[PDB]
């Protein structure tokens, strides 16, 4: 009884400079009840991160979405660190500006 | 004979008291050994001097048939004749003798019992509080249905599972005699197992206790009449009367109180009641006024 | 349309984490948020946009309190060692005209083990844990008669109520915006990237075209946002050349034409 | 003299010189199932004299503060030779039992044990509504000990000597076939118990037939120079054992 | 197809007895109660032993 | 048809009926009977069986196993009292929750003689004598040893036979006695007195335990059915 998760880090609006944007980190396909997900602004943890409701899919496996508000920049990058039961080290996923 | 019919005609009185006198010999009925599981049978003529008392007492009303064959209430049923939610217009009850502690303890004197049931329904209707208090509703009609385990089950009060082509049912008209009917021994085993020290599955897991050997089906209750103009509730009282009773392998009565209806689980109650002390004495400048 | 209820209870919760949460699903997106730490459900305010005065939120509250009491009762009869997760799928779907078909499924530790037989009105499974929990839920002996009417006279009633109360909030329609790009890879290879921003129905089909001939579907990636919009993305490994030829054709219900997208 | 008793079963023999008596059930001797009360439609397996012999359980130490012990014989003898293996390959089973409890001391010791055999002894849990694991009801080897107060453990039997794990008075619990081991007079206790169930043959892993209980009412007490270790040994022998429904190996 | 049996009368003194009973239904479970069986047997519980004691002997030694 | 006049008392529901009623399962096949050992045809087969009496009803000893132990030791006086209690099987709290009292709490009236088996659970070399007495009512509880031996008593010596049966007879003016505590149907008192002391040799402990039993004789009877005052519930057991 163990399911390794799947991480997708993306954005709602296109990455236009000067305009506000929403970052979304979506973890899906796992069955512990506890997961430790943080958002990182070039290594520094984002303080105010709101959450959605923890539901499950058709295969009885969880999914959790975190979202935050930012302004996209060519220099600025973002990461989503996920600590999980299956992960001996916390997996860090870098945000892509196209995916 | 067996216990159904066709003659008893037998009156068995208690033993009498034979006279005795002085004695000085090696026959000592007092010196016994209670360690062997042997209850001593000391007659009062064996220790003191008695007289010829012809005793006419009969151990009649202390028998098991004279102890259990009285109608005790086991369950109360409440349901209305019109509602917005259809779960309060009809009613169901899984059949057990475990929700009223009097008849439950009366059956839990013995481990295995074998009897026939005499079921009586006493139905009382109460007009609920509403705006239209003054109505002209006729006499109500109730339907009481039995469902064996595995049969079809209704989902509302207008379902077509109330046709009862095979299921027995009682139609009661308000104002008449209460319904009463007899029911034979419908158990799979040779006797009703009151306590079952065992599991449900072969790997010694699952549910534990007597919670697997009930298997009796369940009762259903509804108003035969249609939707009225004012809510009127009805409460029926199920009365079981165990007759033709045989019993085997008894046990001491329950000391603690009950907690639930499907296990023997309890909170530890003490043995007896203290008074003040261990010995007794005379009065205390007598205060029996 | 298909009304669903996702209920989840755990044995040993974290501090600050509720031990019981319910999420309601009218089709693709959520309308309900119930937890054990507060005692009431709260909307997202995108379905009726109107305060239903005490006959919609004083009934779901009591029903979910009954479900909370049953699911928190359903952890004491199991003598196992590790932690538990009792998930439940409870809902219904509307038929051709009437006589809606409900669905009741239960799962422990991510594996389905019992359902709720409507003809006999009883929770039924195969495992000893299934028989234990199904026997414990009929110890309350007033809960099977409540779920037998909740899945047959309350959920189709709420389904036919939300059928026409919020018809403007059932016709969600926005055209998704494409940003088709590429990225360099291992020497000789490159990776295309076809995205899809803020499309409201979940159905979307992506495919790759070299010049006018199909080249495959790639790898589908999908994810909801925090407001109801959905995001999709796909990629395909191609050669180092030919990147000025690819025209990814996308079709969607918010578009009246398969709009060709050029880099 | 009736203090010396020699009981011989199979290839085993117990000889005692300070016995008391033998309580044989409710007046009924263990016997095979008759042809009228039978249910299954095949020949029962009456194996040998190697399944009707005295098997010796493990010993327990009886201190001054000890409270009691309880065994479960259709689960305790699951590994006692060919009686256990015939439990695993068969579905049904029917047998009576002969239980002999040894407990010896000197004339300087005092104390008294109550040895009962309670059919259908359904145990109550320590917590109110929690489920009891299978290892806290029966163990096979060394038995579970009664407590002296209100026991409260996670998924465990209620252990109170004034309720005996059932909710009845322990002084009224002598309605069952019982004996006493009094160190003034006795040395052993012998109880013969027939098959008591509402079915003629029943499964032996799923159903617990009866429960032995050895409870000290008069506690153990002795001088500052007497022997300190007084063991209690339980030796049990099945009688008239028969089996039915041969199949593959069952659940341990 | 009637039967005649004695009533439960008083003691030591006393037509007024020998009532009648007729069975009307085709099932044995439909019959009345068996409240006349007075036969007891206190030998299975008291004296549940072999080597039966004499009650005048010390039953040991 | 037949002219039938309805009698008063029709269309009612009495609890202890003896009427007939139709069968809801017609021509049902009952499973055959199997000879199960330990058949009970009378509740008097249970009440004649010995059961340990909780004599030690001092507080803090009820919620333990000490409630059944009767303590005894060597006394520097030779005429002290061991224990004592009223003879009320159903009203006195000594034999209230005992098996005989558990039977007689369902029965308002009772009559017959009572057996009391006293076993000694000391060392094998301890010896002594006791005076087990019973006093009929009319006077108070006896305070000396000479006032207790004027009733129905027995002097028991401790030897190889460890048990002793005090057989309280039926001395009354009525044929029955109420099980509840009243003034008219008084019964008597059970007392136990030191006849001699307990002589103990060296390196043998002194404090030992006497156990008590109770059972009915072959002339015991109970008459009126009633509900027991012990069964108390508030709601159902769902
Ligand atoms: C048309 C018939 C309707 C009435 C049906 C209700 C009574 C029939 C149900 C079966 C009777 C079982 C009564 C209890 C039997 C055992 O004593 C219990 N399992 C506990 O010992
Ligand atoms: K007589
Ligand atoms: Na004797």
């Amino acid at each position: 009884i163990q399911r390794t998760p799947k991480i997708q880090v993306y954005s709602r609006h296109p990455a236009e400079n000067g305009k506000s944007n929403f970052l979304n980190c979506y973890v899906s396909g796992f069955h512990p009840s506890d997961i430790e997900v943080d958002l990182l602004k070039n290594g520094e943890r984002i303080e105010k991160v709101e959450h959605s409701d923890l539901s499950f899919s058709k295969d009885w496996s969880f999914y959790l979405l975190y979202y935050t508000e930012f302004t996209p920049t060519e220099k600025d990058e973002y990461a989503c660190r996920v600590n999980h039961v299956t992960l001996s080290q916390p997996k860090i996923v870098k945000w892509d500006r196209d995916m | 004979n067996d216990v159904q019919n066709a003659i008893d005609r037998a009156v068995v009185r208690v033993a009498d008291t034979m006279p005795s006198g002085p004695s000085n010999s090696e026959s000592i009925p007092a010196l016994t050994a209670a360690e062997t599981g042997h209850t001593s049978q000391v007659v009062p003529s064996d220790t003191i001097q008695t007289r010829h008392v012809r005793n006419f007492h009969v151990r009649s009303e202390s028998s098991v048939e004279n102890f259990l064959s009285r109608s005790a209430c086991v369950y109360i049923v409440e349901y209305k004749t019109r509602d917005d939610t259809p779960d309060k217009m009809y009613d169901s009850w899984v059949i057990n003798t475990r929700q009223v502690a009097q008849l439950r303890r009366k059956l839990e004197f013995f481990t295995y019992v074998r009897f026939d049931v005499e079921v009586t329904f006493v139905i009382t209707s109460v007009q609920d509080d509403s705006t239209r208090q003054n109505t002209d509703t006729p006499a109500l009609t109730h339907q009481i249905m039995y469902v064996p385990p595995g049969g079809p089950i209704p989902q509302a009060v207008d379902d077509y599972n109330w046709q009862t082509s095979t299921n027995p049912s009682v139609f009661w008209t308000e104002g008449n005699a209460p319904p009463r009917m007899s029911i034979p021994f419908m158990s799979v085993g040779n006797a009703y197992s009151n306590f079952y020290d065992g599991w449900s599955h072969f790997s010694q897991t699952g549910v534990y206790g007597f919670n697997t050997l009930n298997n009796m089906g369940k009762l259903y209750f509804r108003h035969v009449n249609d939707k009225t103009i004012s809510p009127i509730t009805s409460k029926v009282r199920i009365y079981f009367k165990p007759k033709h009773v045989k019993a085997w392998v008894p046990r001491p009565p329950r000391l603690c109180e009950y907690t639930h209806k499907d296990n023997v689980d309890f909170e530890p109650k003490g043995v007896t009641t203290s008074r003040t002390q261990l010995t007794i004495s005379n009065s205390t400048h007598v205060e029996n006024y | 349309l298909s009304l669903l209820y996702h209920l989840t209870a755990v044995s040993s919760p974290a501090p600050g984490t509720p031990a019981f949460w319910v999420s309601g699903w009218l089709g693709p997106q959520q309308y309900l948020s119930y937890n054990s730490l507060r005692g009431e459900a709260e909307p997202c305010g995108a379905w009726v946009w109107e305060n239903q005065v005490s006959w919609y939120w004083e009934k779901e509250t009591t029903d979910l309190r009954i479900k909370e009491k049953l699911f928190l009762e359903a952890f004491k009869a199991l003598g196992g060692k590790g932690p538990y997760t009792l998930q439940g799928l409870l809902g219904c779907e509307l038929g051709p005209d009437n006589t809606s078909v409900p669905t009741a499924k239960f799962a422990l530790n991510g594996e389905e083990f019992m359902n709720f037989d409507l003809k006999q009105g009883t929770w039924g499974g195969d495992w000893p844990e299934a028989l234990a929990i199904s026997q414990r839920w009929q110890q309350q002996d007033k809960a099977a008669n409540k779920e037998l009417t909740f899945l047959l006279f309350s959920c189709p009633h709420r389904l036919r109520e939300h059928l026409e109360r919020g018809r403007g909030n059932l016709e969600w329609k926005e055209p998704p915006s494409m940003r088709l790009k590429a990225r360099p890879s291992s020497p000789g290879f490159s990776v295309l990237t076809c995205s899809a921003f803020s499309f409201y129905p979940p159905e979307l089909q992506l495919r790759f075209l070299r010049n006018g001939l199909a080249a495959g579907t790639g790898q589908g990636d999908f994810g909801p946002n925090s407001d109801g919009s959905f995001h999709a993305s796909s990629s395909l490994t191609v050669k180092s050349g030919d990147e000025h030829h690819y025209c990814c054709i996308v079709q969607h219900a918010g578009l009246a034409q398969p709009l060709r997208v050029e880099l | 003299s009736d203090r010396v008793r020699s009981i011989t079963l199979g290839n085993s023999t117990i000889t005692t010189q300070e016995s008391a008596n033998v309580v044989v059930g409710y007046g009924v001797w263990p016997d095979y199932l008759s042809d009228e009360e039978a249910t299954a439609e095949d020949q029962p397996t009456q194996p040998d004299v190697a399944t009707c012999r005295f098997y010796t359980l493990d010993s327990v130490s009886w201190m001054k503060e000890s409270q009691g012990w309880w065994w479960k014989f259709p689960d305790a003898l699951r590994d006692m030779g060919l009686f256990g293996q015939n439990m695993q390959y068969h579905y049904l089973g029917r047998s009576g039992y002969t239980i002999h409890v040894q407990c010896n001391a000197s004339k300087f010791h005092q104390g008294c044990l109550l040895v009962v055999c309670v059919p259908e002894a359904e145990m109550g849990a320590a917590n109110i509504n929690e489920k009891i694991n299978r290892e806290h009801l029966s163990n096979g080897e060394v038995a579970n000990t009664f407590s002296g107060t209100k026991s409260s453990n996670t998924n465990d039997v209620q252990q109170a000597v004034f309720n005996a794990g059932m909710g009845v008075a322990v002084g009224n619990l002598t309605i069952f076939p019982h004996q006493w081991i009094n160190l003034r007079t006795n040395n052993c206790a012998t109880i013969v118990m027939p098959y008591i169930n509402s079915v003629p043959m029943d499964n032996m892993f799923r159903h617990y037939n009866f429960t032995l209980m050895i409870i000290p009412f008069a506690k153990l007490d002795y001088a500052a120079g007497s022997s300190t270790y007084i063991p209690i040994t339980v030796t049990v022998a099945p009688m008239c054992a028969e089996y039915n429904g041969l199949r593959l190996a069952g659940h341990q | 197809g009637a039967q005649v049996s004695t009533q439960k009368t008083g003691a030591h003194e006393t037509s007024i007895i020998h009532y009648t009973n007729i069975n009307y239904y085709k099932d044995a479970a439909s019959n009345s109660a068996n409240r006349q069986d007075f036969t007891q047997d206190p030998g299975k519980f008291t004296e549940p032993v072999k080597d039966i004691m004499v009650k005048s002997l010390p039953a040991l030694n | 048809g037949l002219p039938v006049m309805n009698t008063p008392g029709s269309n009612q529901f009495l609890t202890s009926d003896d009427y007939q009623s139709p069968t809801a399962m017609p021509q049902f096949d009952v499973t055959p009977e199997m000879n199960i050992p330990g058949e009970v045809k009378n509740l008097m087969e249970i009440a004649e069986v010995d059961s340990v009496v909780p004599v030690n009803n001092v507080n803090e000893n009820v919620n333990s196993l000490e409630a059944y132990r009767i303590p005894v030791h060597s006394v520097t006086e030779t005429g002290a009292q061991v224990f004592g209690f009223t003879l009320q099987p159903g009203a006195d709290t000594v034999m209230e929750r005992t098996l005989l009292g558990e039977i007689l709490n369902y029965y308002a009236n009772w009559s017959g003689s009572i057996k009391l088996t006293f076993m000694y659970c000391g060392s094998a070399m301890a010896t002594g004598k006791f005076l087990l007495a019973y006093s009929p009512p009319g006077a108070g509880v006896p305070k000396n040893r000479r006032e207790a031996m004027l009733g129905t008593h027995i002097i028991w010596d401790i030897g190889l036979q460890s048990s002793c049966v005090l057989c309280v007879p039926w001395i009354s003016q009525t044929h029955y006695r109420f099980v509840s505590k009243d003034i008219y149907t008084d019964a008597g008192f059970i007392t136990c007195w030191y006849q001699t002391s307990i002589v103990v040799p060296a390196e043998v402990q002194n404090q030992s335990v006497i156990l008590c039993f109770v059972s009915a004789c072959n002339d015991f009877s109970v008459r009126l059915l009633r509900d027991s005052p012990f069964v108390r519930q508030t709601a159902f057991y769902q």
